C-alpha cells in the first residue's frame, strides 16, 4: 500500500525555524512529485508548492516565497520542509501529498501541527467529574473528565483504555491566558457504573503526562 | 492566478435529499491537448486530511459511491451527492490545476438537518482534588441537542456569573447529526466556599423555559 507519515505537532517559538518530514512508502519515490498544503485553524486549504523527486528543485507559490524550503531525503524516500523566521500566523497544519499525472493528490499525509507561540508547556492537571452525591439517579448516567491548565497541543483522552467508546463526547480544547482546558464525557447506563470501574486515560505528550482518573462516587 | 469560486459557503439539508453545490474558475480549466478539465473535488472531515472524490472534473476517484456526481466543462463546475447522509458531513474543495499555481475554492461546508433535540444537561461540582489546590470548575455538559444555538446562564447563589466561563461546542456528530457542548465555570476555592447554590440554566429552542440543572454545597 501507499502511505506518507508525517513527523508529530511541533511547538516553536517566534523567529525560530522548524523542520519537519514525510516518508513515503508504498512507491517509487522519485517518479512522482510531493505537494505541500498547510491550512489555518478553521480556515481553507493553501497550495504551498511542491518539490520534483527527481531533480530536487523546489517552485513556491508566491506567498510561500521567500521563508520556506523544500528538500529531500531521496534514500529514506523522505520529503521535508523547514520554515524560516516563524510568525505567530504560520501557526497552521502542513500536509504534504502525491500528485499524479491525472492532476490530483491521491494520497496525504495526516498532517503537521505547527503551533508558533511565547507561551510555556505546562502540564495538565486531570480532574474526575462524578455526578453530586446528592443528585437524582436516571436510567443512565453521565460522567467526566476536566484537563485543565496544560500547553501546548495537543492531549489525548479515551475511556477504559478505548474499551468504552460509545456514548463518549470529547470537547475541543479552549485556550486562555496562555493555557488550553479540554473536557470528555461518557455515558453509560447506571446498572454499569458505579459497580464496574469507568476511568479516564489522559497524556500530554509534550510534558510526557499519562494519568489514568478512576472516577468515583463523591 | 486563478481564482476558484465556491458557493454556497454553506448547505444545510436533510437526510436522502440531493444536494448540489458550485465552483466557478477565473478562466477556463479545459486542456485541448488532454481534452480534460483540470478540476478536481476533495471532500475533508474534522480533523482529517482531505480526500479526493473527483478528478478531471468529472471522473470518480476508485472507492467513490456513484452518489458523488462532478460534472461542468470550461469555467462552471458541480459536485452534487444525492442520498446525503451524516457521513458525508465535512467541506468539499473544488481545486484547478490547469495553470500554476494550483488553487483551491473556499469551500463548502455542508451539515445535516435532523428533528430538533433538548441537551441531557448534567452539573458536576468541583473536584476534591482541584479542592486541594487553590481551584474550583464547576462543569456543566449538555449533551446531543439540535440545533446548534444554544445559551448557557451560570448562576451562583441565584445571581447570574459571567466572568470565568469556557464553553466548547463538539463537531455536528458523525453519525446521529446532534451537537453538544461543555461549559465550565471557573471560580476560586474561596468564591466556591463562600456560596451554595450552583445552576446552569440552558435556553434552547426545544423549551419555552430553560433546562435547569443545579446542586446546594452544603447538601454535599
Amino acid at each position: 500500500q501507499i502511505q506518507l507519515v508525517q513527523s508529530g505537532p511541533e511547538l516553536k517559538k517566534p523567529g525560530e525555524t522548524v523542520k519537519i518530514s514525510c516518508k513515503a512508502s508504498g512507491y517509487t519515490f522519485t517518479d512522482f512529485s510531493m505537494h505541500w498544503v498547510n491550512q489555518a485553524p478553521g480556515k481553507g486549504l493553501n497550495w504551498m508548492g511542491w518539490v520534483n523527486t527527481e531533480t530536487g528543485e523546489p517552485t513556491y507559490a508566491d506567498d510561500f516565497k521567500g521563508r520556506f524550503a523544500f528538500s529531500l531525503e531521496t534514500s529514506a524516500s523522505t520529503a521535508y520542509l523547514q520554515i524560516n523566521s516563524l510568525k505567530n500566523e504560520d501557526t497552521a497544519t502542513y500536509f504534504c501529498a502525491r500528485f499524479l499525472l491525472r492532476q490530483y493528490f491521491d494520497v496525504w499525509g495526516a498532517g503537521t501541527t505547527v503551533t508558533v507561540s511565547s507561551a510555556k508547556t505546562t502540564p495538565p492537571s486531570v480532574y474526575p467529574l462524578a455526578p453530586g452525591s446528592a443528585a437524582q439517579t436516571n436510567s443512565m448516567v453521565t460522567l467526566g473528565c476536566l484537563v485543565k491548565g496544560y500547553f501546548p497541543e495537543p492531549v489525548t483522552v479515551t475511556w477504559n483504555s478505548g474499551s468504552l467508546s460509545s456514548g463518549v463526547h470529547t470537547f475541543p480544547a479552549v485556550l486562555q491566558s496562555d493555557l488550553y482546558t479540554l473536557s470528555s464525557s461518557v455515558t453509560v447506563p447506571s446498572s454499569t457504573w458505579p459497580s464496574e470501574t469507568v476511568t479516564c486515560n489522559v497524556a500530554h505528550p509534550a510534558s510526557s503526562t499519562k494519568v489514568d482518573k478512576k472516577i468515583v462516587p463523591r | 492566478d486563478i481564482v476558484m469560486s465556491q458557493s454556497p459557503s454553506s448547505l444545510a439539508v436533510s437526510a436522502g435529499e440531493k444536494v448540489t453545490m458550485s465552483c466557478k474558475s477565473s478562466q477556463s480549466l479545459l486542456n485541448s491537448r488532454t481534452r480534460k478539465n483540470y478540476l478536481a473535488w476533495y471532500q475533508q472531515k474534522p480533523g482529517q486530511s482531505p480526500k479526493v472524490l473527483i478528478y478531471w472534473a468529472s471522473t470518480r476517484e476508485s472507492g467513490v459511491p456513484d452518489r458523488f456526481t462532478g460534472r461542468g466543462s470550461g469555467t462552471d463546475f458541480t459536485l452534487t451527492i444525492s442520498s446525503v447522509q451524516a457521513e458525508d458531513q465535512a467541506v468539499y474543495y473544488c481545486k484547478q490545476a490547469y495553470i500554476p499555481p494550483l488553487t483551491f475554492g473556499a469551500g463548502t461546508k455542508l451539515e445535516l438537518k435532523r428533528a430538533d433535540a433538548a441537551p441531557t444537561v448534567s452539573i458536576f461540582p468541583p473536584s476534591s482534588e482541584q479542592l486541594t489546590s487553590g481551584g474550583a470548575s464547576v462543569v456543566c455538559f449538555l449533551n446531543n441537542f439540535y440545533p446548534k444555538d444554544i445559551n448557557v446562564k451560570w448562576k451562583i447563589d441565584g445571581s447570574e456569573r459571567q466572568n470565568g466561563v469556557l464553553n466548547s461546542w463538539t463537531d455536528q456528530d458523525s453519525k446521529d447529526s446532534t451537537y453538544s457542548m461543555s461549559s465550565t465555570l471557573t471560580l476560586t476555592k474561596d468564591e466556591y466556599e463562600r456560596h451554595n447554590s450552583y445552576t446552569c440554566e440552558a435556553t434552547h429552542k426545544t423549551s419555552t423555559s430553560p433546562i435547569v440543572k443545579s446542586f446546594n454545597r452544603n447538601e454535599c
